[PDB]
Order: C-alpha cells, then sequence, then structure tokens
C-alpha cells in the first residue's frame, strides 16, 4: 500500500509530465534552422520551412 | 546551344556567381532530411 | 555507445559514395 | 553557400549521459514507472537512420 500512498501520483500531476513530454517533441521537430533571414527566399526553401514539421 | 542564355559560345568565367548560384539551389533542397528523419523514428512512439 | 553507430555509419556513407566509381565504367561501356 | 556547410558540418559533442535505470529504480519510483521509462527509451534508441538510401540517391 506504501506503493501509492507515499506516492500518490494524481491524474493531473502525471498530466502535466505527459504534456512536457509532448511540448518537447514539438519544440524539437518544430525548430526549423536559423541562417541568413534576408537570403533564404527560394521558393524551394520557404516551402520546405512552410512543411518542416 | 538551346538551354544556356549567352550572348556568345565564346565563354569566359570571370565570377562565380552562376556556379555558386547552382550550388545552394542544390545543396539546399537536400535540407529538411535529417528533421524529416527525426519525424519518423519519434513519431514511432511516445517515451512518457 | 552512440558514437560506435555513428562512426559505423559514417563509413558506410563513403564506401557507398565510392561507389560512384562504377558509374564512370559505365559511361566507358 | 559557407552557411549551409557549416550548418551541415556543424560538430555535435555534449557526453550523452548514460542512464542507471537500476539506480533509480532502488533509490525511489514509481511502481510500473521506472520499468515503463526504460522498456519505451530503449526502444527508440534502436532507431537510427539509413544513411544507405540517401548515399545512393544524391
Amino acid at each position: 500500500q506504501e506503493q501509492a500512498n507515499l506516492i500518490g501520483l494524481t491524474a493531473e500531476q502525471l498530466k502535466s509530465i505527459k504534456e512536457n513530454d509532448v511540448r518537447a517533441r514539438k519544440e524539437f521537430l518544430e525548430s526549423q534552422p536559423k541562417l541568413d533571414n534576408n537570403l533564404k527566399n527560394i521558393e524551394s526553401v520557404k516551402k520546405i520551412l512552410a512543411t518542416w514539421g | 546551344e538551346n538551354n544556356i542564355a549567352s550572348n556568345t559560345y565564346i565563354l569566359i568565367q570571370q565570377d562565380v556567381a552562376n556556379m555558386a548560384k547552382a550550388y545552394v539551389h542544390d545543396i539546399c533542397g537536400y535540407i529538411d532530411v535529417a528533421n524529416k528523419e527525426n519525424v519518423r523514428i519519434l513519431s514511432k512512439g511516445d517515451l512518457i | 555507445q552512440v558514437a560506435q553507430a555513428n562512426y559505423s555509419k559514417f563509413r558506410a556513407d563513403y564506401s557507398a559514395s565510392v561507389a560512384a566509381f562504377q558509374q564512370r565504367i559505365k559511361t566507358i561501356e | 553557400l559557407s552557411s549551409l556547410v557549416s550548418f551541415y558540418n556543424k560538430q555535435h559533442v555534449e557526453q550523452i549521459p548514460t542512464i542507471d535505470f537500476n539506480e533509480w529504480k532502488s533509490v525511489i519510483s514509481t511502481q510500473g514507472l521506472v520499468d515503463k521509462v526504460k522498456e519505451n527509451y530503449e526502444s527508440l534508441i534502436k532507431e537510427q537512420y539509413n544513411t544507405d538510401a540517401i548515399s545512393k540517391q544524391i
């Protein structure tokens, strides 16, 4: 019983942990490279950045 | 003789504009290759 | 351990690129 | 052109730390959590880039 009594992880308490994992993912994937701004205007590169995901 | 815009066949290279321009239009295209791979590997399963 | 996998995969791309030398034989033919 | 080369050729060295699940499993952890993280963690570590396919297309 001490397994749960000592550490009573509530649904919302564990929920916050899961959101951080998802937030870490979205930040890792959506992170796009930061090169010369006013120079990377090619139709191909901008197309890739839009669909970076 | 068909697909090069030049006013003469006496080609003289004095700048690397036409050369570097074709490289950035080529090496850049292969960007997102690794990030795209990360999508598949990371979208596979959720750590939690 | 990931570094061990990195080095192994690194050499793979090298060998795969050097295989382009085979493409040169295609031209000769 | 130089930026893309430096961008692709940037070296990454951060001393990827090793995880000792036995240590965390012993000191304190939620039942089934330390093991669930390990099995799920290890599954993604197996996945790796497929350098061969890219080597051919380029």
